[PDB]
This record gives structure tokens, sequence and C-alpha cells, in this order.
């Protein structure tokens, strides 16, 4: 709700899938009773298919590939040659 | 329809308001 | 344009 309306985890502005949504609430309302199983097995829907859309979100807004082994390179020092030049020069002046 | 799919109940129709005036302080600022 | 935003909102009422 903060940055942009249309990237929405559910499908809220942009899809219509809170009609199935609305559709879940027709369904979960007019039963007088309650139990553990008609209650929980519509929890996956609520969550299941909310839980894919924002996965296809951040794969094209940020190349997600890209940056989350370029975080490892810099933490787990996969670039290894890259930082010596740099604990070489460090080294001279952290004395 | 029905009140608990519609709910509830104001501030979703102030938020249908703001872009009542939001499409035309959109197309003003277009004029401007 | 007065009640014309009300109306949409009333429209939006039915179909929420």
């Amino acid at each position: 709700e903060n940055q942009n309306v249309n990237m929405s985890r559910t499908g809220s502005i942009l899809k219509n899938q809170e009609d199935t949504f609305a559709a879940e609430l027709h369904r979960l309302k007019q039963q007088p009773l309650f139990s553990l199983v008609d209650f929980e097995s519509v929890l996956d829907r609520i969550r299941s298919t909310v839980a894919e859309h924002l996965w296809k979100l951040m794969v094209e807004e940020s190349d997600l590939l890209g940056q989350l082994k370029i975080i490892k390179d810099f933490y787990l020092l996969g670039r290894g040659e890259l930082f010596q030049a740099f604990i070489d020069v460090a080294q001279n002046m952290l004395k | 329809s029905e009140s608990v799919t519609c709910q509830s109940f104001e501030l979703t129709l102030r938020s249908c308001l703001y872009p009542h005036i939001g499409k035309q302080y959109l197309e003003c600022c277009g004029n401007l | 344009a007065a009640a014309a935003a009300a109306a949409a909102a009333a429209a939006a009422a039915a179909a929420a």
C-alpha cells in the first residue's frame, strides 16, 4: 500500500482474486457452526494464490537471480582476487 | 447484494471519492 | 457531479 497499488500480493487493484475472496466470504459466513478443517482448507486459498503472485512480481522488476548471487559474493567472498588487492592496500594503512 | 460481503463501509466509499476527486486533480494539472 | 460521485459510491456498494 506504501509504494504502488498495482504491486499488491493478492491482486486488488490489478487482478480479480478479491472477487474469489468475496466468494470465500459468501461461503464462510452463513455457517452457524465452526470446525477446524473448513476454516483451514480455505486458509490455503487466501494464502497460496497470494503467495505466488508476489513471486511473479519480484522476478521481472529486479532480475532476482542478479543481486542474490552478487550479495553472496560480497559476504562469502566469491570474487576472491577482487578483495585481496583491497586487503593488500588496507593492510598498509590500518597499522 | 449482501452487506457482509461489502465490508465495511464508509472508508471504502471515501476511498472511492478520492479518485473521484482524483480524476479532476489528475486532469487539471495536465491543463496547467 | 455532486450526487454523481455518491451515485457511483452506492453503485459500488451493490457490486462490492
